[PDB]
């Protein structure tokens, strides 16, 4: 048995541009198993609407997947990504950079 | 067209 | 890129409820159909829209094969157990990567049939479409059984025929689709850092397919240990995005260029950082 832990980025689908809508995507491979819990935060809160595309997996047999919802950027909120797996012993919170 | 595995199971 | 080629991938993974079985089909590395047995109508179902050429026949008849491959992995999770002297509980995957790639004769290139249970490499067949490589004791077991039974001859006759029969069909009909390419739209973006100096970021951006080449110079020649790449990711729209960064002096930006290779690029596109018009 190999198990692999998430590679994590978290993104937004255009160049950022406080007060223009945009999608948040955070976009979480390489890992084994397929099971993982994934969320979208806004100021630390779980964000309700986050669609996800079909588990895949790569030709290293590690699984990936995204998650993404609609938002518009702002200067006052933060947003991040949230994930657990059974790599982990606490989910890792990755914060959204507009820059990266 | 899917491939459809050998009667042989792992 | 390269030659075309048809990619099946297939999950089984049971749960502490009977396995989720996963297929998905590639050509030329983009998803073109998928069946997954947690679906309300398990079925197998086109994800390029060309594949809707074909006749309800088609998805129907894939539909019942992706039910004798549910099974096949049911049974062969079972084996796996037994193999580990285990009972059931818990997760277990076992996975299956299967395909072809084309030649330039338009027969096989190189056939593909891969396995792997627990994320680790289980058994596969070798370049010869004839013998196996086992990758541990367990899979010895399954090597001897299949050995035993003629199964490389089977799976030997799918690559070397169906396989690359229906593959030049969905290129074909794909046609249109497959040939298109969505260029990068680059640009170079500066970023401060802990004392004054700059960090230079290339961005490629809406690009397909999503092989690409990012490069940075530093007066024509390439840099290397210096750049920080991310891994190239989905857009979330179909296409993707990649970035390489450096870090520069200030004031010494315009040593530095970033280059973009692409298919979807006639020729590689070469940029530089120059500071935006502002009010
Ligand atoms: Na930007
Ligand atoms: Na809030
Ligand atoms: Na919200
Ligand atoms: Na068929
Ligand atoms: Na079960
Ligand atoms: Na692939
Ligand atoms: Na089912
Ligand atoms: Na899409």
């Amino acid at each position: 048995m190999i198990q692999r832990t998430p590679k994590i980025q978290v993104y937004s689908r255009h160049p950022a541009e406080n007060g223009k809508s945009n999608f948040l995507n955070c976009y979480v491979s390489g890992f084994h198993p397929s099971d993982i819990e994934v969320d979208l935060l806004k100021n630390g809160e779980r964000i309700e609407k986050v669609e996800h595309s079909d588990l895949s997996f790569s030709k290293d047999w590690s699984f990936y997947l995204l998650y993404y919802t609609e938002f518009t950027p702002t200067e006052k909120d933060e947003y991040a990504c949230r994930v657990n797996h059974v790599t982990l012993s606490q989910p890792k919170i990755v914060k959204w950079d507009r820059d990266m | 067209s899917s491939l459809c595995n050998f009667r042989a199971y792992v | 890129m390269g030659p075309h080629s048809m990619r099946y991938f297939e999950t089984a993974v049971s749960r502490p409820e009977e396995p989720r079985y996963i297929s998905v089909g590639y050509v030329d590395n983009k998803e073109f159909v998928r069946f997954d047995s947690d679906a309300e109508n398990p079925r197998y179902e086109p994800r390029a829209p060309w594949m809707e050429q074909e006749g309800p026949e088609y998805w129907e008849r894939e539909t019942q094969k992706a039910k004798g491959q549910e099974q096949w992995f049911r049974v062969s999770l079972r084996n796996l157990l037994g193999y580990y002297n285990q009972s059931a509980g818990g997760s277990h995957t076992l996975q299956q990567m299967s395909g072809c790639d084309l030649g330039s004769d338009w027969r096989l290139l190189r056939g593909y049939l891969q396995f792997a249970y627990e994320g680790r490499d289980y058994i596969a067949l070798n370049e010869d479409l004839k013998t196996w490589t086992a990758a541990d004791m367990a899979a010895q077991i399954t090597r001897r059984k299949w050995e035993q039974s003629g199964a490389a001859e089977h799976y030997k006759a799918y690559l070397e025929g169906e396989c690359v029969e229906w593959l030049h069909r969905y290129l074909k009909n794909g046609n249109a689709t497959l040939l298109r390419t969505d260029s990068p739209k680059a640009h170079v973006t500066h970023h401060p850092r802990s004392k004054g100096e700059v960090t230079l970021r290339c961005w490629a951006l809406g690009f397909y397919p999503a092989d690409i080449t990012l490069t940075w110079q530093l007066n024509g020649e390439e840099l290397t240990q210096d750049m920080e790449l991310v891994e190239t990711r989905p857009a979330g729209d179909g296409t993707f995005q990649k970035w390489a960064s450096v870090v520069v002096p200030l004031g010494k930006e315009q040593n530095y260029t970033c280059r973009v290779y692409h298919e979807g690029l006639p020729e590689p596109l070469t940029l530089r950082w120059e500071p935006p018009s502002t009010d």
